[PDB]
RNA sequence: GUCUCGAGCCCUAGACAGCCGGGAGGUGAGCUUAGAAGCAGCUACCCUCUAAGAAAAGCGUAACAGCUUACCGGCCGAGGU
């Protein structure tokens, strides 16, 4: 099979070996696309994902490579934005971005601050009760967003009564 | 402004309550000219253009109650 | 060729004298 | 999990899926009931408008409301089940 992806005018992408770098106005994303007998190349204005084999496993990955490249195109132009809201019942939760990590203080009454590190060139902007995770790499942004929700994970007590935490509101 | 269809059948029949099983148990009765009076009343309520199809909507409550037509 | 699609074309061709695919098919007639 | 072979059916008069739009009136059917208006129960389950739209398939409400299913139309475009 062979699937040709036309590159947008805002975007220009180079390639070396198995790595594909995609540059644009919102940033640059480099990804490694490696799978048996699947050749990913740049043919001037199009990105070609081809293979000599047409089996279920090869087809699965050709379609995964397509979505990864189309996502990189969107990332370097419009970008990726995940919106989050911080909910608290009794204890006022202090969410702040201290350095290259987002810190959550006084969660459920804890003295010790809960913290997670931000993945790559992802930016976390906070406007009071709303947080917006943004950046070019969907892998980095999607994780940094998820990491924030996962940071307030509660296994010991009932999640239905103890609903405090930062949750994902908008998915792109 | 115009009252419901279910009440307009009970006025020109003489009966108040319906039945336990419709069509199988006949209670009330209407004629040919008695359905032509109820067709003149409802105009913005019904979506029918002609006066012929306006009568069919009134009969669509009658035979499923216990009303026989003569 | 389904029988209802043929009967619908014959209903649209009738109203031109007196789906967007069934309208285009009727216009070509 | 993956490979191979057969059968039926659907499809460029646009299939399968997804997304958008519509999902309307007589009437909130009748009986029951303080009330029950698709949706507690019983019975019926009828016809207008129309390109569709059940006397309502599933949640939801004290009852409404609200969310969608049927069904119809659009976007899409190649196989689908
Ligand atoms: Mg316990």
């Amino acid at each position: 099979p062979r699937v040709e992806l036309e590159i947008p005018e805002d975007v220009d992408a180079e390639q070396d070996h198995l790595d594909i770098t995609v540059e644009g106005d919102n940033g640059s994303v480099t990804r490694r696309l490696w799978y048996p007998d699947i050749d990913v190349s740049v043919d001037g204005d199009t990105v070609v994902i081809e293979s000599d084999e047409d089996n279920a496993k090869t087809m699965s990955t050709i379609g995964t490579f397509q979505s990864h490249i189309e996502n990189m195109f969107h990332g370097v132009t419009e970008g990726w934005e995940y919106g989050m809201e911080v909910f608290y019942s009794h204890f006022p939760m202090q969410v702040n971005v201290e350095g290259d990590e987002v810190v959550i203080e006084n969660f459920l009454g804890e003295k010790a601050p809960r913290r997670t590190t931000i993945h790559g060139d992802t930016d976390v902007e906070i406007d009071g009760e709303e947080l917006t995770v943004s950046g070019p790499d969907i892998e980095a942004v999607g994780q940094t967003a998820a990491d924030i929700e996962q940071l307030t994970r509660i296994n010991d007590k009932d999640v239905r009564v103890f609903q405090d935490g930062v949750y994902i509101t908008r998915k792109p | 402004g115009v009252p419901p269809t279910a009440e307009l059948i009970k006025d020109e029949a003489g009966f108040e309550t319906g039945s336990g099983e419709p069509q199988e148990d006949f209670v009330a009765d209407l004629s040919v000219d008695q359905v032509k009076q109820i067709a003149e009343q409802k105009h913005p309520d019904l979506l029918s253009y002609d006066l012929t199809n306006a009568a069919k909507e009134v009969v669509g409550t009658c035979t499923s109650l216990g009303v026989t037509i003569e | 060729i389904p029988e209802w699609k043929q009967e619908e074309v014959d209903a649209i061709v009738e109203m031109i004298e007196s789906r967007n695919t069934l309208l285009e098919r009727a216009l070509d007639d």
